[PDB]
């Protein structure tokens, strides 16, 4: 009677880039959990903490659905642990997690023949970031702390572009991601 | 040549919708996208929202998310911009601009003649 | 979102000198590879037209007198040879985030 | 850096209502919760209620169910608790606090405003 | 509601020694405890967020430990700057609750 | 290339305990899992469990709850299985496997070792 | 413990023919299946991830089919290498049970 808005966040037309991932809280509905069981559409579908039979248990306090776009080589970093250029600078999952990580290949949409330069990823930042904390600030990095303005002496801009094409391999093709996170915590539904 | 055109201009009194069209010609329609802008008689431009004919969906600016919707017929290669709840501030030009391939658009290279709305009584 | 301010408001130039329209951004726009700002001129009563893509590259079908500059927050448009036809409104456009806003707009008047 | 600027001191009169504040700047406000804590003078903190400013979802405790009503505005990046039906007992210190992952503690804390009810 | 009982409400210690603050829970909180510092100005900051020593931007003289239902944090060598009140917070189950706190002062 | 290799062939009298390694080389070992399947001579394939490398958390099929204790050594990228209370009827090859580098599902194995053998 | 069995352990089709291997399911698996292949003396290799997505780096004769409970796999025509056994595996429950196998020996 009230189907949850999985039909908005999964089938969207522009996922945000991984430095500026969004989040849509979903509550007070009924979750279908049966249209995302196609095994040749998605790729990963790996879940920690709970099994992949979530149609029965109503882990339904809230479900936070983050979503971004990563390169094919580093969709493995969307996982607990996993030190790397994506996962300790852009989106750090905590060590415990009841979350569900889903991903899928989108060479058809997000990659062109001339070259996509619209998705970004922050690659160089002062230290690690904690679980679930994002950064959107684009100020130029300098390894001393004091600020620069590049192209001056050995201090660059803290972002890069994925550079998506349609001629490259699998590992450089875009993978759209959506990360659920069940947060049961003794609430009403 | 790249041929973009809209329909004729129209005036509608406040409280009624309007369906602007944009017919295109000169390229394969499913490759490139279409976008729309608005500029109110001496002010600056602003981006309304684009359509992906290949993927099927549509994206919007958050400032225009309610009053405008986008709808495309793929065979006739016409996009149907449509507004509702028109007031005096929705009285401006309306261009039908062409971007790049889906979810990679950065510059609207080729444009159309543009239609003007004037709410009246 | 991101708002673009323009300076000067109405710059008047003559044929022997150059015109400098300065489009300053709110936050930083550039990455290490590209610079995400594109330009547009608009002759009156007519739709706009692309001049510069990605702040340095000029389009095909240009009179080769339009070339941009700047990286970071500061961006500008250079017209070193000036003649009669480029008396129009000139617009800035950023591509950093999904909502794209356009700039304010300056005019060019010749004595 | 991330700071939670909070309101200054206030004075009130019994039977009235006070609209407090908690300004959040430096991190994204629409994505995470925001908890409200009340400290009696010389006792431990107690959890009043939490608000998710993405759509105004709110979770109160059992004691403070009818005294406090929480609301927040997205564009101002502020949260509002409005204490209601004030008696002489509510003279305390009110902390606003919030963080990214709520299992791993409330990281960001306000300065802590105080409130009194006299004549 | 889970209640947590800091049995000691005050403490006295020297400088440079090793002090220890205990905190018990009513039911097994399944290792979701975290320690808070309240300096006497009014500002409150976090020290450790998981039980066993997961630090968040703090000098390493604080090193909490303890598992199950009985927990404690400790300072290896004291300093004159961190004489404050220390709270243990429960985070297993909403509604969250806090401890009574132990006040610190020189010997 | 992704190169996994176990130890040499093994042999033991019943009632004893065996340890056999599986050295991983050619990728980042803290990323993928390490699976362990069992295969008797000319028979089907039967599971033992899996092990996450960075965390050390394990999960066993309940056939082998008191027979195998999985462990791992993150320093030199070597995974182990420590067979305990072993008897006959265990005479089988023991493969160590991991998931595909671009698939991402749990049970799908796409990179196998050579194979040990026990008596 | 969900189960996946095959009908025949032996199936003999001559070279250049057309084979059909089938694996039934005990309970319901949505769409999640995998196929394997091992010549004796080696380790098995992944063949068909999902029901009909071929693994990259294989001949394109194979194509799985079927949904619901019943599942199958067809080869276009045999060669000198496709004389090995084939395991049908699900990955929908926890114990990812394989099949009984099916050997294709030349008649
Ligand atoms: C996204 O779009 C797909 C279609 O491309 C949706 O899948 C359909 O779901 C409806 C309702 O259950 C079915 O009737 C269709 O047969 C499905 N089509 C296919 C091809 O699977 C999907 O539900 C949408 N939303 C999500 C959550 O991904
Ligand atoms: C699961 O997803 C796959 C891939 O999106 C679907 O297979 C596609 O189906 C459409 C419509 O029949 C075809 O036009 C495509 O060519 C198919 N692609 C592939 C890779 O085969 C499949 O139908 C979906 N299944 C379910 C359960 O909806």
């Amino acid at each position: 009677t009230n189907l949850c808005p999985f039909g908005e966040v999964f089938n969207a037309t522009k996922f945000p880039s991984v430095y500026a991932w969004e989040r849509k809280k979903i509550s007070n509905c009924v979750a279908d959990y049966s249209v995302l069981y196609n095994s040749t559409f998605f790729s990963t579908f790996k879940c920690y903490g709970v099994s992949a039979t979530k149609l029965n248990d109503l882990c339904f306090s809230n479900v936070y659905a983050d979503s971004f776009v990563v390169k094919g080589d580093d969709v493995r970093q969307i996982a607990p642990g996993q030190t790397g250029v994506i996962a300790d600078y852009n989106y750090k999952l905590p060590d415990d997690f009841m979350g569900c990580v889903l991903a899928w290949n989108t060479r058809n949409i997000d990659a062109t023949s001339t070259g996509n330069y619209n998705y970004k990823y922050r690659y160089l930042r002062h230290g690690k970031l904690r679980p679930f904390e994002r950064d959107i600030s684009n100020v130029p990095f300098s390894p001393d702390g004091k600020p620069c303005t590049p192209p001056a002496l050995n201090c660059y801009w803290p972002l890069n572009d994925y550079g998506f094409y349609t001629t490259t391999g699998i590992g450089y093709q875009p993978y759209r991601v959506v990360v659920l996170s069940f947060e049961l915590l003794n609430a009403p539904a | 040549e790249v041929q973009l055109q809209q329909s004729g201009p129209e005036l509608v009194k406040p409280g009624a919708s309007v369906k602007i069209s944009c017919k295109t010609s000169g390229y394969t329609f499913t490759e490139y996208t279409l976008h729309w802008v608005k500029q109110s008689h001496g002010k600056s431009l602003e981006w309304i929202g684009g359509f992906d004919p290949n993927f099927g969906g549509a994206t919007y600016n958050l400032k225009f998310e309610d009053k405008a919707t986008l709808t495309v017929d793929k065979s006739s290669n016409t996009a149907y911009m449509e507004l509702r709840s028109l007031t005096s501030e929705d009285s401006a030009v309306f261009y039908c601009a062409r971007g790049d391939y889906g979810t990679s658009y950065a510059y609207f290279d080729f444009w159309g003649q543009g239609t003007t709305l004037t709410v009246s009584s | 979102d991101i708002v673009l301010t323009q300076s000067p408001a109405s710059l008047a130039v003559s044929l022997g000198q150059r015109a400098a329209i300065s489009c300053r951004a709110s936050q930083s726009v550039s990455t290490s590879s590209h610079n995400y700002v594109h330009w547009y001129q608009q002759r009156p009563g007519q739709p706009p037209k692309l001049l510069i893509k990605y702040a340095s590259n000029l389009e095909c079908g240009v009179p080769a007198r339009f070339s941009g500059s700047g990286s970071g927050t500061d961006f500008t448009l250079n017209i070193h040879p000036v003649e009669e036809e480029d008396s129009a409104a000139y617009y800035c456009q950023h591509s950093w985030e999904i909502p794209y806003t356009f700039g304010g707009g300056t005019k060019l008047e010749i004595k | 850096q991330v700071q939670l600027q909070q309101s200054g001191a206030e004075l009130a009169r019994p039977g009235a209502s006070v609209k407090l504040s908690c300004k959040a700047s430096g991190y994204t406000f629409t994505f995470y919760w925001m908890q409200w804590l009340k400290q009696r003078p010389g006792q431990g903190l107690e959890w009043i209620g939490a608000i998710y400013p993405g759509d105004g979802d709110t979770r109160y405790t059992q004691r403070f169910k009818d005294k406090a009503t929480l609301t927040a505005d997205k564009s101002s990046s502020t949260a509002y608790i409005q204490l209601s039906s004030l008696a002489s007992e509510d003279s305390a210190v009110y902390y606003c606090a919030g963080g990214e992952y709520d299992n791993y503690g409330f990281d960001y804390w306000g300065q802590g405003t105080t409130l009194t009810v006299s004549s | 509601d889970i209640q947590m009982t800091q049995t000691t409400s005050s403490l006295s210690a020297s400088l440079g020694d090793r002090v220890t603050i205990s905190c018990r829970a009513s039911q097994d909180i399944s290792n979701y405890l975290n320690w808070y510092q309240q300096k006497p100005d009014g500002t409150v900051k976090l020290l450790i967020y998981y039980t066993s020593r997961l630090h968040s931007g703090v000098p390493s003289r604080f090193s909490g430990s303890g598992s199950g239902t009985d927990y404690s944090l400790t300072i290896s060598n004291l300093e004159q700057e961190d004489i404050a009140t220390y709270f243990c917070q429960q985070g297993t189950t909403l509604p969250y609750t806090f401890g009574g706190g132990t006040k610190l002062e020189i010997k | 290339e992704i190169q996994l290799q176990q130890s040499g062939p093994e042999l033991v009298a019943p009632g004893a305990s065996v340890k056999v390694s599986c050295k991983a080389s050619g990728y980042a070992f803290t990323s993928y899992n390490m699976y362990w399947v069992r295969q008797s001579h000319g028979k089907s394939l039967e599971w033992i469990g899996y092990i996450v490398p960075y965390n050390g958390g394990t999960t066993y099929n309940q056939e082998f709850k008191g027979k195998a204790t999985l462990t791992v050594d993150k320093s030199s990228n070597t995974a182990y299985i420590h067979l305990n209370s072993l008897t006959s009827e265990d005479s089988a090859v023991y493969y160590c496997a991991k998931e595909g580098t671009y698939y991402g599902y749990d049970g799908v194995l796409a990179d196998w070792g050579q194979g040990t053998l026990v008596t | 413990d969900i189960q996946m069995t095959q009908s025949s352990s032996y199936l003999s089709v001559s070279l250049g023919g057309r084979v059909t291997i089938t694996c039934k399911a005990s309970d319901h698996i949505n769409n999640w299946l995998a196929w394997y292949q091992q010549k004796p003396g080696n380790a098995p290799r992944l063949l068909i991830s999902g029901v009909t997505n071929l693994e990259t780096g294989v001949p394109s004769r194979f194509s799985g089919s079927g949904s619901g409970k019943n599942f199958t796999l067809s080869i276009a025509s045999l060669q000198t290498e496709d004389v090995a056994t084939y395991y049908c595996q699900q990955y929908w429950s926890f114990p990812w049970t394989f099949g009984g196998g099916t050997k294709l020996e030349i008649r």
